[PDB]
C-alpha cells in the first residue's frame, strides 16, 4: 500500500515527513519479473533451437514429421526433446541411461487422445509412442501471429514506463511450433516421470486423471527443479463453468 | 451484384474457424455465417460444399453418403480454399459445427461449445486406454537408441545470441496462447472422431497442477 | 604557449618532470606571426602596445 | 537401477548462510547416487 | 534445422592472425592471449598482445584534419640500450626466422610466421612433418587444416587490395627517410616492396609518414624519421644519431606540488617516415 | 580488478542559508528510494526494521 | 542559537570535505563523474578520499590510512547489492572495493525538495527592513547531492571498519544486519551519520 | 460532426429555451479513457 | 503538459497516469510547491466554467 518516513535531527525537533506510495516499487519489481522470466524463456527456447540444429537434419521441423517415412528422424527429435526436458529438471543428467525404442503409430485406432506421445515397457525397456499425425496436424493448424493476449491502472502505468524498441527462416509461426512441441513433449515427460517414479498403475492413473501430478511432481518440482514452461502464464478454458454445467 | 472477394475472406476466416484449423480467435455473426452460404452458392468451384452445408438446414443428425469422385471433388475444394494436409475427418468437423450453427437460434450473445457428432458408440477413456495400449503393445519398435548416449548441446554462444535476437520481437504471449490452443484443438479433435467423452475437468486440471507447482 | 610537463624518469620515486610549453603557431604562420618571444629590438612591433593596456605596456 | 530420491527428499544439513557469504566474500568422484548403490550392496552382503 | 539453407550468417571476427594458435598435441590444452582489440573490424590484423609480443610494437592513433580523420598509427616499445637484433622492430624474409625464435615457439606459430613471410619450403616442411608426426589424421590434420585456412582467408583478403594500393595511383606512399641527404634511409621502398602483401599492409597500418600532402595541404608531422627500414626490416633506430630514449614507464615533493593536475607529454616514440600522398579524402 | 591508489569561510557564507534539516531529509529519502529500487528491481524482501537501525542514533542522559 | 553553531560545525564539516575535492581537483561536478563511467580513474579517487577523509575525522589521532586499494566500478544489476551501493570483498588476500556507479548516478539526480518545503529560519523583517534601508559558488541542490555521497561513502566506511576491525565473516553479517551501530558514537561524533535520524514507518 | 449536429437540432423540438449540449456520435463501439490511454501509449512507445 | 509532466517527474509514472485519468489530484501534488514558490498558473488570471455545467452534468 503506502509507507512513510520521518527526518530529524538529533538536537532539533523540526521534523520532515514524506509519504511513498508503493505501487511504483510494486510496477518495478512486476516489470523486472516479467523481462527476466521472458528472458529465461526464451533463453531455453533458443537453447532447444540450437540443440536440434546441432543434429543438423536438413528439413525444417514441420517437414520432418509430415516425412513419415524417416521415422529416425522423428525419433531423434523426440528423445532429444525428451533429454532436454529431463536435463532442464535434472541439470546433472546429459543422458537417459537405459536405452529407449521407439514407434509411431500411424491410425486412430492406434493412437490415444490427449497423449500423443506416451511410454510402455516391453518388460525389459522403455517404449515410446509417438502420433506423428497428430504432431503434423498441431503444428500445421494455423496460427494467430496478430492478436494480442491478455488492472487498468498497473497497466497503464507499464504501457508509459516500459519502452519499446521498433538470416534465420524461422518466424513467430516456427517459435510457436517449437514451443507447441516442447510443451508437449514437457507433458508426456512428466507422465514417465510419474510412471519411472510411481509404477504402471500410477503411471495408468496419471494417464486416466492428470491431478495426482501435483502432489506426484510438486513433492520434488516445485522445490528443486526449474519451474515447468507452463508456470510462465495462468492457463485457463473459456466458458468454464456454462461449458463444465453443459 | 455482391463483393465475391470479401464475400470468400469472410467464408475462409469462418470455415477456418469451425475446422479449427486456426488457432486464430475473433467475433462472429450471422452476418458472417451469410457472407459464407452466398459465396459459396455463387461459386461454381464450391457447389457440392455449398450442397453438403445446406443438407445441415434439415435433421442434420445424418451421414451424406458420397462417391469416391464427389468426396474428393469436395475435399480438393476445401483444401483449394484454405490453401493446406485436410481429411474427410474436417469435412465431417465442419458439417456438425455449421450444423449446430444452423440449427441454433438468433441469440444476443455467442454462444461457446464444444466440437461433437463427429465420426456412434460412447466410448470411455478408459476402453480407449485398454484397447489402444493393446494395439501398441502389438506394434514393434519401429527404432530405437541405445542406452546412455549424450544430449546434443549446441556450444557456439554467437550462435546462441544470434537466434535471441532473432527471436526477441516475437511475444511470449501470443506464442503461448497459439500452442496451447493448437494442442486443445487437436485434443478436442482426437476426442470427437474416437467418438470418447472430452474431459474438461482434466484438461483444465492440467492447469491447476501447473499453478499448485508453481506456487511451492 | 601552452604550459605542459615532460616526465624523465617515472619508474618508482625517481620522477624527474621536465616543464615544457607547447606551439600554438599553425604551420602557416611566419613572421611576426610566428616569432613566440620576440627580442627587445622588435618586441614593441610584435606586440601591438597600442591596442594593449598602458599597464600591460609598461 | 532402482532411481534414488537424492534430491526428491530434503533433510536437515550445515545451511548457515552466513558462513556461505563469509566464504563468498572471502574468495575421480562418486556421486550420491554411486554411494547409494554402493551402500546398499554393502548393507545387502551383510545380510 | 533452423538456419536457411546456407545464408552465410554475420557476426564478429577475431582478426589477430595469432588468435589461431592451438597445441596440435589434442591432449594438450592452450589458450593463446589475445587483447580484445583484435575483435575491431580495423586495418589491424593483429591484436595487441600479439603485436607487443613479437614485434615491440604498440599502437595509438593520430588525429587529422575540420572533419577529425583518425589515422592508425603504432609506436616503439624499443628501450634506449637496446642493440643490434633487438632494434629489428619487424624482421623481413631473411631475417624472420633468426629473429623470431621459431624453436622457442609453437609449431602452429611457426607455421603462421612462414606462411605471413612468403616460406612455402617452410610451410611445406612443417605439413609434411605434421602428416608424419603423431595422430594427424584423428584431429591434429583438422586443426592443421583450420589454421592453415584461416591464415589464408586472411592473406587472400589482405593481398588483393596491398596490389591494388600498390599500383594505386590517387594513394600514394613512399618508405625511406625524406631527407633524401641520408644515408640510413636507403631504397626503402624496395625494401617494403620485398616485403609480402600483408606485411606490407601492417607497415602501412604502422608506421605514419613524416609528411602527408592532401590534394593541395600539407601537413608535417615530424621534422625528422623516428625509424628506418633497412634489409634487416624496420628498424627502431634513430637514422642521425643517438637512440631516442624511450622511458617505458609501464608495461614490461614540491615538484608534484606545482605539478597538480597540468597537462603532460608522453614520452612515447611513434613511428614516423616517408613520404604520403593522397587525392581527395577517400574516408 | 580495475584501479588501484581561508576560501572555505567564503564558502560556508554559500552554503550558510541552506536549511540543513532539509538537505539531511532529502539526502535520506533519495536514499531510501534508490534502496526501495534496488530492492524491487531484484524481487529481494525489504528489512525496515534493519534500515531503521541504520539511521538510528541512541540518545544519551546527559 | 546552540542547535545554530552546531549546524555551523557540521557545514564547516561539509566545507572540508569540500576542500577535499578542490584538492582532488576535478572539472565536472560529481553528478557528471559518476554519469561519466569512463572516469574510472576519477570515481575511484573520490571514493578513497572521502573514505580517508572519514577515517580521519573518526580517528582524529590517527592519519594513518590504506594507501592502496583494489577498485572495480559495477554498472550490472546482478554487480549490485540493495542498500549497499559500495561493498568491500576480498579476493583471497586482495582488497577489493565495488561501487555501484548507476545507484549512486539515480541518486544524485533525483530532484531534491529545496524550494518545496518551507523550515523556520531567521525571517526578521525589521532586520531586513533596516538592512534596505541602510544600503564560484555551491547550489542548495548541489550541496545536498554532496551530503548525499559523503553519508554514503560514511555508511561505506562503518562497513569497512567493522571489516578491518573484525573480519570478513562480521563484515558480510553487519550487511545482513545492521543494528551493530544502532548506538553508533560510543570518533563517531566527527561522522554526520551521527548527527540525525531517519524512520520508516507503515502507512 | 455537422451531420450529427444538424440531425440533433432539426430533430429537438421547438422550444422557449436554447437547447446546450455536447458533441456526440460521431465516428460505435464506446472507449474508455483508461483502454484509450493503454493502447495509445503502447502505440507509442512502439514509435521512436 | 508541463504540470502533468512535473507530477510524473516529481511523484513517478503511476502517479503520472493518476493524474491523466484525473487532473484533481493537481490539486495537492503542485499547491504544495506552486502556489507558495512560484508565479501563479496563467489561468488564474480568471475563473473559468462551463456554460450550463449542472445540467450537463445531470446529462
Ligand atoms: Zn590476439
Amino acid at each position: 500500500n503506502k509507507v512513510r518516513t520521518v527526518t530529524e535531527i538529533v538536537n532539533s525537533d523540526e521534523k520532515i515527513q514524506k509519504t511513498y506510495e508503493l505501487a511504483e516499487f510494486d510496477l518495478k519489481n512486476l516489470s523486472s519479473l516479467e523481462s527476466y522470466e521472458t528472458l529465461k524463456i526464451k533463453l531455453a527456447l533458443s537453447k532447444y533451437m540450437a540443440m536440434l540444429s546441432t543434429l543438423e537434419m536438413t528439413q525444417p521441423l514441420l517437414e520432418i514429421f509430415r516425412n513419415k517415412a524417416d521415422t529416425r528422424q522423428i525419433a531423434a527429435v523426440v528423445f532429444s526433446t525428451l533429454a532436454f526436458i529431463h536435463n532442464r529438471f535434472h541439470p546433472l543428467v546429459t543422458n537417459f541411461t537405459n536405452k529407449m525404442e521407439f514407434v509411431v503409430t500411424e491410425t486412430n485406432d492406434t493412437s490415444i487422445p490427449g497423449e500423443p506421445i506416451l511410454f510402455t515397457e516391453n518388460e525389459g525397456v522403455l517404449l515410446c509412442s509417438v502420433d506423428r499425425p497428430s504432431i503434423v496436424k498441431m503444428l500445421s493448424r494455423e496460427f494467430d501471429t496478430e492478436a494480442l493476449v491478455n488492472n487498468c491502472n498497473v497497466r497503464i502505468a507499464k504501457t508509459f514506463g516500459a519502452s519499446k524498441r521498433k538470416d534465420f527462416s524461422i518466424t513467430e509461426v516456427e517459435a510457436t511450433q517449437y514451443l507447441t512441441l516442447l510443451l508437449t513433449v514437457e507433458h508426456a515427460y512428466l507422465h514417465y516421470y510419474i510412471f519411472k517414479n510411481y509404477g504402471v498403475f500410477e503411471y495408468c492413473k496419471s494417464l486416466t486423471d492428470h491431478s495426482l501430478f501435483t502432489n506426484k511432481l510438486r513433492s520434488t518440482m516445485s522445490t528443486k527443479t526449474s519451474n515447468l514452461l507452463l508456470s510462465k502464464f495462468k492457463f485457463t478454458i473459456e466458458d468454464f463453468d456454462k461449458i463444465n454445467s453443459n | 451484384l455482391i463483393n465475391m472477394r470479401r464475400y470468400r475472406n469472410a467464408a475462409r476466416k469462418l470455415i477456418h474457424h469451425y475446422s479449427l484449423n486456426s488457432t486464430s480467435s475473433t467475433e462472429y455473426k450471422i452476418s458472417d455465417v451469410v457472407m459464407t452460404m452466398i459465396f459459396l452458392l455463387r461459386s461454381e468451384k464450391y457447389h457440392s460444399l455449398f450442397k453438403l452445408l445446406e443438407t445441415t438446414f434439415d435433421d442434420y443428425t445424418c451421414r451424406p453418403q458420397m462417391t469416391q469422385v464427389q468426396t474428393d471433388t469436395l475435399l480438393d475444394a476445401v483444401r483449394s480454399l484454405l490453401e493446406m494436409t485436410i481429411d474427410l475427418t474436417t469435412v465431417d468437423i465442419m458439417r456438425s459445427s455449421f450444423a449446430r450453427c444452423f440449427n441454433s437460434p438468433i441469440m444476443r450473445y455467442a454462444k461457446i461449445v464444444l466440437l461433437q457428432n463427429v465420426a456412434d458408440k460412447r466410448t470411455t477413456l478408459e476402453e480407449l486406454l485398454i484397447e489402444r495400449g493393446e494395439k501398441i503393445q502389438m506394434l514393434q519398435p519401429q527404432q530405437y537408441i541405445n542406452s546412455g548416449t549424450e544430449i546434443p548441446f549446441c556450444d557456439d554462444a554467437e550462435f546462441l545470441n544470434r537466434l535471441l535476437k532473432h527471436i526477441d520481437p516475437y511475444p511470449l504471449s501470443r506464442m503461448y496462447y497459439n500452442a496451447a490452443n493448437t494442442m486443445f484443438y487437436t485434443t478436442m479433435e482426437n476426442y470427437a472422431v474416437s467418438n470418447c467423452k472430452f474431459n474438461i475437468e482434466d484438461y483444465n486440471n492440467i492447469f491447476k497442477v501447473m499453478e499448485n507447482i508453481r506456487k511451492h | 604557449m601552452s604550459k605542459m610537463v615532460l616526465p624523465i624518469f617515472d619508474e618508482d620515486d625517481n620522477q624527474f618532470k621536465m616543464t615544457i610549453a607547447r606551439h600554438l603557431v599553425g604551420n602557416k604562420e611566419r613572421g611576426i606571426k610566428r616569432i613566440l618571444i620576440p627580442s627587445a629590438t622588435n618586441y614593441q612591433d610584435v606586440f601591438n602596445l597600442n591596442s594593449m593596456m598602458q599597464a600591460e605596456q609598461l | 537401477s532402482r532411481e534414488f530420491d537424492t534430491e526428491a527428499l530434503v533433510n536437515f544439513e550445515n545451511d548457515n548462510c552466513n558462513v556461505r557469504i563469509a566464504k563468498t566474500f572471502g574468495a575421480f568422484s562418486i556421486t550420491e547416487v554411486e554411494a547409494t548403490q554402493y551402500l546398499t550392496l554393502l548393507l545387502t552382503v551383510e545380510h | 534445422l533452423v538456419p536457411v539453407g546456407m545464408a552465410p550468417r554475420q557476426m564478429r571476427v577475431n582478426r589477430c592472425i595469432f588468435a589461431s594458435i592451438v597445441s596440435f598435441d589434442a591432449c594438450i590444452t592452450y589458450k593463446s592471449p589475445c587483447s580484445p582489440d583484435a575483435y575491431h573490424d580495423d586495418g589491424w590484423f593483429i591484436c595487441n598482445n600479439h603485436l607487443i609480443k613479437r614485434f615491440k610494437m604498440s599502437k595509438m592513433v593520430l588525429p587529422i584534419f575540420d572533419n577529425q580523420f583518425k589515422m592508425t598509427i603504432a609506436r616503439h616499445l624499443v628501450g634506449n640500450k637496446e642493440r643490434g637484433i633487438k632494434r629489428i622492430l619487424i624482421p623481413s624474409a631473411t631475417n624472420y626466422q633468426d629473429v623470431f625464435n621459431l624453436n622457442s615457439m609453437m609449431q602452429a606459430e611457426q607455421l603462421i610466421f612462414h606462411l605471413i613471410y612468403n616460406n612455402e619450403n617452410a610451410v611445406n616442411t612443417i605439413c609434411d612433418n605434421l602428416k608424419y608426426t603423431e595422430g594427424f589424421t584423428s584431429n591434429t590434420q583438422r586443426v592443421i587444416h583450420s589454421v592453415y585456412a584461416t591464415t589464408k582467408s586472411i592473406l587472400d583478403t589482405t593481398n588483393p587490395n596491398t596490389f591494388c594500393s600498390r599500383v594505386s595511383r590517387d594513394e600514394l606512399r613512399f618508405f625511406d627517410v625524406t631527407n633524401a641527404r641520408a644515408l640510413r634511409g636507403g631504397a626503402g621502398d624496395q625494401l617494403f616492396n620485398n616485403y609480402s602483401g600483408f606485411l606490407q599492409n601492417l607497415i602501412r597500418r604502422a608506421v605514419a609518414p613524416e609528411y602527408l600532402q592532401i590534394d593541395t595541404e600539407e601537413l608535417r608531422f615530424r621534422n625528422c624519421a623516428t625509424c628506418i627500414i633497412d634489409e634487416t626490416g624496420l628498424v627502431a633506430s634513430v637514422p642521425d644519431g643517438p637512440e631516442l630514449y624511450n622511458p617505458i614507464r609501464s608495461s614490461d615533493r614540491e615538484l608534484d606540488r606545482t605539478l597538480s593536475g597540468y597537462e603532460e607529454y608522453p614520452t612515447y616514440v611513434p613511428l614516423f617516415l616517408g613520404y604520403q600522398i593522397i587525392n581527395s579524402e577517400n574516408n
